[PDB]
């Protein structure tokens, strides 16, 4: 059962890419740190009051996307409520918004400014990006190679 | 762009003195509901300058956005002086401002913003009738 | 059965990869058979976040 | 806190359903509070007051109409809210007479003639 | 469009199948001043 | 506090504001719905956006009746 399976994990966090006997100090770790928490509908909601914060800081699809989701889900349930618990630890375009161009009945109106004015906003993350990129590798590579004298890879410490 | 704006001025000072004058009883108990049922409306306009009055204070206004925000309440108003003025053109009392009204309804259907407000005018009208 | 659970295991890795988990699908394998156990899940999100915690301090 | 829960006890006190009974409307809730939360029309406190007004004609009452001059008078006095515009506004949309056309008169603008 | 309505919005003795399409041409002048409006709080450009 | 405790009586005074012109126009609402209604006016909301909830959970305790 799982305790087998933690064996698999323990192999998994130990760098793969030796490795027999720091499995079994890193197994003692990971049992020493585990039963500290374990000693001691309302499921979908948890998604919805997640999706409710998604539409507040902007990005409206994602969250469309999530209420629709979260509908064939329930068409094995403890494991979203683990994933509602693991939202934040994750790792840290598009053609139209504003074609009317196409269809064969679209609505007439006028301009709002919250949806062309941050159709270049789109735009000008990734060009204020493109540019940082260049000054995080011409700074990650000259605090290499010009610090002082007696600094640089270990293998002087050989 | 002032000019641009002024009609709807023009059209204000024909229709308060309509509602004066035309309320008293040389003109009659119809007359009387008449002018009674444009005075809603020319609340509604007082209304409608203290919201602006609220925007302009926290100086949120502008000229540009007075004009586009004038043009809804400048048919309406267009509406009442036409009407004002066709009533004293005639020296129509009674039931001649009745068939005058009856002509005006079906005159105006064309977007159904007139509409609804000649139909009003008419149906508080016709009670002493 | 067996030609279930793999259907089923495709199926969940979308639903944390939308939600932006930090779990691969390894680990999503062992958390999806230890939270189907009984063991309370919301204390299976604080023991891997140590867990993840305490492989760091050593490297 | 979060404003998310706060519609479930909304919810708990006008249902007889508590929120743990209940997803499928709280789904509804969270489509429409989410996207047009923080107030994207004018904002004005005189238009709710004459409107408020309005309604008590519509009862046939003009003494209680002047008592809530003192009322919207008190409010400001004491000054601990933030919008009263909005629970105003609320209050009266959800008001019940105890017993047309209104698109054409007055009402408060959209702020798409104004950048937000 | 505005040429065409400046004389349209003052004859009275026309279609009243014109005078809706006329109507359907005040909305039409009132959605471009609703633009310059949005433009000109942007203007506090290039 | 003593001076806490006068803040605790002018909150007191602005619900009994609330709850006078709740009762004068006859809604709907009753003083506990009032209390969250509040607390969501507070935040800045569309009072459009919730009306609109509330004439639907009216309906879907009609559809519990």
């Amino acid at each position: 059962s799982i305790t087998q399976l933690f064996d698999d994990l323990c192999e998994a966090l130990l760098p793969a890419a030796n490795r027999k006997r720091a499995k079994r100090s890193l197994k003692k770790v990971a049992y020493n740190a585990l039963f500290t928490n374990l000693f001691q509908l309302p499921a979908r909601n948890k998604i919805l009051m997640l999706s409710f914060d998604l539409r507040v800081g902007g990005l409206g699809p994602k969250a469309d996307r999530l209420e629709e989701l979260v509908e064939e889900l329930e068409a094995v349930g403890s494991v979203l409520d683990l994933l509602v618990q693991l939202a934040g630890s994750g790792p840290p375009r598009d053609y139209f918004l504003n074609n009317k161009h196409v269809g064969r009945n679209v609505p007439y109106s006028g301009y709002d400014c919250d949806d062309l004015s941050v159709f270049e906003m789109d735009v000008q993350s990734l060009i204020s990006r493109e540019e940082c990129l260049c000054h995080s590798m011409i700074q990650e590579t000259l605090q290499v190679m010009e610090a002082a004298p007696g600094t640089g890879l270990p293998t002087v410490g050989l | 762009l002032v000019h641009r704006i002024l009609p709807v001025a023009a059209s204000y000072s024909a229709v308060t003195r309509f509602i004066e004058e035309k309320s008293s009883f040389e003109y009659g108990q119809v007359n009387h509901a008449l002018a009674a049922a444009m005075r809603t409306l020319v609340k509604e306009h007082l209304i409608l300058v203290s919201q602006l009055e609220q925007l302009h204070r926290q100086g949120l206004l502008s000229l540009q956005k007075l004009w586009f925000y004038i043009q809804p309440a400048m048919r309406t108003m267009d509406i009442l002086a036409s009407l004002a003025t066709s009533v004293d053109k005639g020296e129509c009392l009674g039931g001649s401002t009745l068939s005058l009204l009856h002509d005006r309804s079906f005159s105006y259907t064309g977007d159904s913003q007139a509409q609804e407000l000649c139909l009003y005018l008419t149906k508080a009208a016709s009670a002493p009738y | 059965n067996l030609n279930a659970v793999r259907e089923t295991m495709d199926v969940l890795l979308e639903i944390s990869r939308i939600l932006n988990t930090g779990l691969d699908m390894e680990t999503l394998s062992i958390c999806v058979r230890l939270c189907e156990q009984g063991i309370n899940p919301e204390a299976l999100s604080s023991v891997i976040k140590e867990l993840r915690k305490a492989t760091e301090a050593l490297k | 806190k979060s404003p998310n829960v706060l519609l479930q006890n909304l919810c708990c006190r006008i249902l007889g359903r508590s929120e743990a009974d209940v997803a499928q409307q709280f789904q509804y809730a969270v489509r429409v509070i989410g996207s047009n939360f923080a107030p994207t029309v004018e904002r004005d406190e005189f238009l709710v007051a004459e409107k408020i007004k309005k309604e008590l004609i519509r009862q046939r009452r003009e003494a209680d109409a002047a008592l809530f001059s003192e009322l919207h008078r008190k409010l400001h006095s004491q000054g601990v809210l933030k919008n009263k515009w909005s629970i105003l506004y609320l209050l009266l949309s959800l008001s019940e007479d105890p017993r047309s056309y209104a698109t054409l008169f007055a009402q408060a603008l959209p702020r798409d003639a104004h950048s937000t | 469009i505005r040429r065409y309505t400046d004389q349209r919005s003052l004859d009275r003795s026309f279609g009243l199948v014109g005078q809706s399409f006329c109507a359907a041409l005040h909305q039409e002048l009132r959605e471009y001043y609703r633009l310059l409006s949005v433009l000109h709080s942007q203007l506090q450009l290039t």
